[PDB]
DNA sequence: TCGGATGTATATATCTGACACGTGCCTGGAGACTAGGGAGTAATCCCCTTGGCGGTTAAAACGCGGGGGACAGCGCGTACGTGCGTTTAAGCGGTGCTAGAGCTGTCTACGACCAATTGAGCGGCCTCGGCACCGGGATTCTCGA
DNA sequence: CGAGAATCCCGGTGCCGAGGCCGCTCAATTGGTCGTAGACAGCTCTAGCACCGCTTAAACGCACGTACGCGCTGTCCCCCGCGTTTTAACCGCCAAGGGGATTACTCCCTAGTCTCCAGGCACGTGTCAGATATATACATCCGA
């Protein structure tokens, strides 16, 4: 019965991450919700599927900024854990909405 | 009657200078472009891509690597200072990000 | 057949050859710095151009190339970039 | 009135005394010239704890006779010393630090006569009339060894006591400097003849120098700087055709060129490829120098001065990787 | 028209890029918070390149409208054009 | 006839010459031998640069004349 | 001997501040400030003094939306007071430097 | 009096409570000791931001002069742009 | 023969002038025909709004002359114009009157 | 005895069409006159770009139209079409 | 919870000097006509995109100890407020003043533009080799001891 | 610290993109012209620029004192780690199909030239909205 402490299997696979990095997204549901989320501004928009995995680059790369500069937030509010107040200070001061 | 040379060898580089020139009056950037901007700003293009090819191989044989994949690339651009400062506003795709480990979240 | 877009593969290679003679490149990395030189390119041209608008000209010249690098540039890149213009525009001028 | 201490023509002085600012004018600079001759052979502190007080009105004319008089006659004690079966003095020694420092910002006050043209200059060109301390340049000094063989260059002397500075620290055989701007090179040979004069007020050598009044184009200058290994120029406020000009100079001079730079001319930390076979870095191993390093300058911020110096060593290296 | 999809950003998927950021632990409201930023984060680029797709007059979303929206963004990813 | 270089790396180098060589037949040996550009390849012969409008008997130059790789350099 | 306690003194005037607005910094000082900052890129630097003033103006309200900011990064941290690891925190979320 | 035109020590002239005067500005109900040095700091850092900019106008403009208008046009690069004089 | 092409189309803001620095601004090779009217129309519909917000602020605070105050909170107190100026500083104003939560004893 | 082509008068007749009974403070017309210029250049540049983009070498009121519905915040944006909208069919009505 | 006591808007005489309104003029802005070339459309043709079937399967979803962070308060000392002398430098408002910024008259470099001329530069064809991948085995934390 | 749990690396196997070479444009490049744009003399004039009187608000320190920061302590609870059980992910295959690049082929829209012209911008004006002195009620705080 084998079992790690927690934060082991965080930094490790952190590690791996951060080194091993392809998209870390299925990429066909999230093709999926780009496409419903696209219907409705437009119905029937063909895409390129160059211009998905772009999206998907970008969502991903815009995601994991908001994500570093929220565990700034998290630990200069000497907190371990990440709560969506910190999103939302992270959003406020980098002045998105 | 003499042979055509090229102005990037007459200019002693490597970067198109015919290729910018036509770009730069093509761009709709002023009404008229002058001789030396297209050749300064192919030397421009030329000292930045020297510099982050110099990273870019550097990582690559870091990895021990020929084929420049975008991960070298990525880690040329956020590794260095001033070049990340240049490319803070800069995404770049297939490099994902850093070795960052915040260290208060690493244990005793 | 295809239409002969434009690319700056060859002078990827050309560079890439001149820093590292057995070095490689993936076509990925080569859309990246085909994209890559093509903002930079952007980004002088569009300084230079409000450059010339904020001093009423007609005629971008090397002196706005330079002003703008100086302007975007942070530092010592700054400070190499312009310095690399002025050996080709010197060698360009004879 | 004070005298050379071999007995020789005594450097006289005007009553009133030369008004330059309010702080620290010319009153209390012949008062600190005693206080480092009692930095000197101490035969006269006896006489300048007496009545040489700090407490003094302004404009003590009493004070001034006082103060060259007790030195006369502290001149005229050391000649009681030497003139038995003693040697007077040995002329080639040379002034020590903080005496040095003295002597410099004494034809500092007593050539520059007038800051206010030295400020009312031209635009944008390198006439930025921007200099260095002491202290910077005793450093760097220190840090490059100028032999008989190394000497100095500074083109674009501005008013060259760095170049003074050089020549009285180290043991060359001459000196260079020429300049641009016809004010401090005005200024500059009024540095130059005073403080000849001084040295010789002083009775201490100071090295041989050129300092011009024209400009670094001509092919004299290029033979000059293929000579001359030891170079430095407070290049920072040039602008990088007249840098990269310098670096075409600096080219083709020997190995070991001790270059010290303001703005470097190359990173810190330069690698070479095969494009950089035209440029400079290649050839030369560049270092930061240290600065003041307590120095509000110009800048709040230190100085820190940069040396070049000339290696090939990493261009056939770089060969050796060619056949690699 | 589809549904759910919003959710078809998994858990997993969140945990693995928060992993890649250097997220050490993860609360729950995370998830859904997460999802709505990147729900208006995609709705604030998607529009601008149906914009760029339907001024060019034509129906298929090229690579180069993303480039443009991002370039809107201060973004501006590479890789494409 | 063999004449030498006595290099900064200190590689006195085996030079296949005779006296039918020029001056720029010995820089694309020493390019050979040496992957050097031949643009900067100034050889000390008694204090005088070579030039290749001259060959290697037009200066004269004597067998073991130990010469020395001098870099004029010519990226410039 | 009547002495408010603290936080009265705070807030009233914060609403003073909020509500006068001209530049509240001494531009003397400023100005002096600025002509030394400016000097050491280059020695004589003539100024217009509508220019200063825009440079007081700028650096007043850059200065008060990095306070604005840095009062939530320590309000998130659940501290009353200001420290300026806060500001080094908003500086980061912001991506200045 | 006089010499060289030199200004040597003005980052005290953002004074003590004139940062405080802009920390109640910003709302700031109590303020700590080092915020006044983190803050001088900061500003000297952003004014040299800005400063670089408007003197690389003024250069390129050929002059001797910091208008208003290079000061916008700075901001503006900044990426902070202010109105009110061009 | 007084045109005003602005009046033409029903406007406030000039045809002549606006196509003047299209035609300066090096936007393209040709200025298309609506393309400054539209330019105007939409510069002077976004000007009304501004002005309409800032009268506002003069009913406030009992002032017959607009004033940066007024235009100050004019552009912070809007929802849209906020996030489309929020990079956008305006001088001589000041900021929102702001007291936070957990200030107040 | 110079220009300096301000907008004033502009800023002047619209607040005589939005609120007639009040004034402006000249520092406030600056504000106002570089935001106008703002407006102007931000929506120009995106135009231009534009037109690069879609390899055409002629601004229309359509590139304008797509210009503004980039730069603008969405509802405010559609009611800045409808106004051109409606302005330039008053100038083909009345050409 | 309200006496004392505050600096808090409200109200009103008295400047005043910034701000709305003629003015005049001239100087950039509005029609007539060309034209030619960007651009709109007719046609089409290939080609990438969508969609579906099927096979595998990694990967996602519940779940369940458990253990580590969140979090509530405390108390204690600390640093940060506050009125107040003091003290200190800052602003307002006079002076000249001059250095630098804006307008003008060439004008000559000096770059748009067209036309030979062709060769660098791109579409496409083997190819093969750095790398993808897999499999084995040495190497390195680890977490309950 | 020792069994386990990954993990690094070594080496063998193959493979599909890079990449060198092949043909063939058309865009660069030479060589011309031809207008014209900023460049430099050269000039007015104004606007920072010291300076100082001279008052003066305000900063600076300082005894107090107090609300806060935070180390700490239970506590609790909720995410984490790995396990078992689904489930679309994903990879390839077939097949249409419409959509995006193309040629072709006019066409009409705007650049440009010329000419009138009127309205925008100094300029100068009155002039009156508000700034400020002086008194006057009041949301809140000290505290009993
Ligand atoms: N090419 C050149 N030839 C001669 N002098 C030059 C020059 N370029 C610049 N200068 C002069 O170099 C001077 C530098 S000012 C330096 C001051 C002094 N050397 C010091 O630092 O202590 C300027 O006054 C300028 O006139």
């Amino acid at each position: 019965p084998h079992r790690y402490r927690p934060g082991t299997v965080a930094l490790r696979e952190i590690r791996r991450y951060q080194k091993s990095t392809e998209l870390l997204i299925r990429k066909l549901p999230f093709q999926r919700l780009v496409r419903e989320i696209a219907q409705d501004f437009k119905t029937d928009l063909r895409f390129q599927s160059s211009a998905v995995m772009a999206l998907q680059e970008a969502s991903e790369a815009y995601l994991v900024a908001l994500f570093e500069d929220t565990n700034l937030c998290a630990i200069h509010a000497k907190r371990v854990t990440i709560m969506p107040k910190d999103i939302q200070l992270a959003r406020r001061i980098r002045g998105e909405r | 009657r003499a042979k055509a040379k090229t102005r990037s060898s007459r200019a002693g580089l490597q970067f198109p200078v015919g290729r910018v020139h036509r770009l730069l009056r093509k761009g709709n950037y002023a009404e008229r472009v002058g001789a030396g901007a297209p050749v300064y700003l192919a030397a421009v293009l030329e000292y930045l891509t020297a510099e982050i090819l110099e990273l870019a191989g550097n990582a690559a044989r870091d990895n021990k690597k020929t084929r420049i994949i975008p991960r070298h690339l990525q880690l040329a651009v956020r590794n260095d200072e001033e070049l990340n400062k240049l490319l803070g506003r800069v995404t770049i795709a297939q490099g994902g990000v850093l070795p960052n480990i915040q260290s208060v979240l690493l244990p005793k | 057949r295809k239409t002969r877009k434009e690319s700056y593969a060859i002078y990827v290679y050309k560079v890439l050859k001149q820093v590292h003679p057995d070095t490689g490149i993936s076509s990925k990395a080569m859309s990246i710095m085909n994209s890559f030189v093509n903002d930079v390119f952007e980004r002088i041209a569009g300084e230079a151009s409000r450059l010339a608008h904020y001093n009423k000209r007609s005629t971008i010249t090397s002196r706005e190339i330079q002003t703008a690098v100086r302007l975007l540039l942070p530092g010592e890149l700054a400070k190499h970039a312009v310095s690399e213009g002025t050996k080709a525009v010197t060698c360009y001028t004879s | 009135r004070l005298k050379s201490p071999v007995g020789a023509e005594p450097a006289v002085y005007p009553w009133p005394l030369p008004v330059y600012d309010k702080h620290h004018d010319a009153a209390h600079e012949i008062i600190e010239t005693i206080r480092w001759v009692c930095e000197e052979i101490p035969d006269l502190k006896l006489a300048m704890e007496n009545y040489v007080l700090i407490d003094y009105d302004t404009k003590s004319f009493e004070s001034m006779q006082r103060l060259c008089d007790k030195y006369n006659r502290a001149i005229d004690s050391i000649h009681q010393l030497w003139k038995g079966t003693t040697q007077p003095m040995k002329l080639n020694t040379r002034p020590s630090t903080g005496l040095l420092r003295h002597i410099l910002q004494q034809v500092y006050n007593h050539s520059v006569t007038d800051p206010e043209k030295l400020n009312n200059y031209e635009p944008f060109s390198p006439e930025v009339y921007g200099e260095t301390s002491f202290d910077l340049v005793a450093q760097m000094i220190d840090e490059i060894k100028m032999t008989d063989d190394d000497l100095f260059v500074d083109l674009g002397s501005g008013v060259g006591q760095v170049v003074l500075q050089v020549a009285a620290a180290t043991n060359c055989k001459h000196h260079y400097g020429v300049e641009k701007a016809d004010i401090p090179a005005k200024y500059a040979e009024t540095m130059d003849r005073e403080f000849r004069k001084w040295m010789k007020w002083y009775g201490k050598k100071h090295a041989e120098y050129t300092l011009e009044r024209g400009d670094f184009l001509s092919e004299e200058w290029r033979e000059r700087i293929a000579n001359t290994s030891v170079i430095f120029v407070n290049n920072f406020a040039f602008g990088p055709e007249v840098d990269h000009q310098l670096k075409e100079r600096f080219a083709n001079m020997k190995e070991g060129g001790r270059i010290v730079s303001s703005k470097p001319f190359a990173p810190l930390n330069f690698r070479i490829n095969s494009r950089n076979l035209s440029d400079i870095g290649t050839i030369m191993r560049v270092v930061e120098l240290s600065p003041l390093k307590g120095s509000v300058s110009w800048t709040g911020k230190p100085v820190s001065y940069y040396l070049h110096t000339i290696d090939r060593t990493i261009l056939e290296n770089y060969f050796s990787s060619l056949k690699n | 028209v589809l549904r759910d999809n919003i959710q078809g950003i998994t858990k997993p998927a969140i945990r693995r890029l928060a992993r890649r950021g250097g997220v050490k632990r993860i609360s729950g409201l995370i998830y859904e918070e997460t999802r709505g930023v990147l729900k208006v984060f995609l709705e604030n680029v998607i529009r601008d390149a149906v914009t760029y797709t339907e001024h060019a007059k034509r129906k298929t979303v090229t690579a180069m409208d993303v480039v443009y929206a991002l370039k809107r963004q201060g973004r501006t990813l590479y890789g494409f054009g | 006839m063999q004449i030498f270089v006595k290099t900064l790396t200190g590689k006195t180098i085996t030079l296949e010459v005779e006296p039918s060589d020029t001056i720029e037949n010995v820089k694309a040996k020493i390019q050979d031998k040496e992957g050097i550009p031949p643009d900067q390849q100034r050889l000390i012969f008694a204090g005088k640069q070579l030039e290749d409008g001259r060959t290697l008997s037009d200066y004269n130059i004597q067998k073991e004349s130990t010469l020395h790789l001098v870099l004029r350099l010519r990226g410039c």
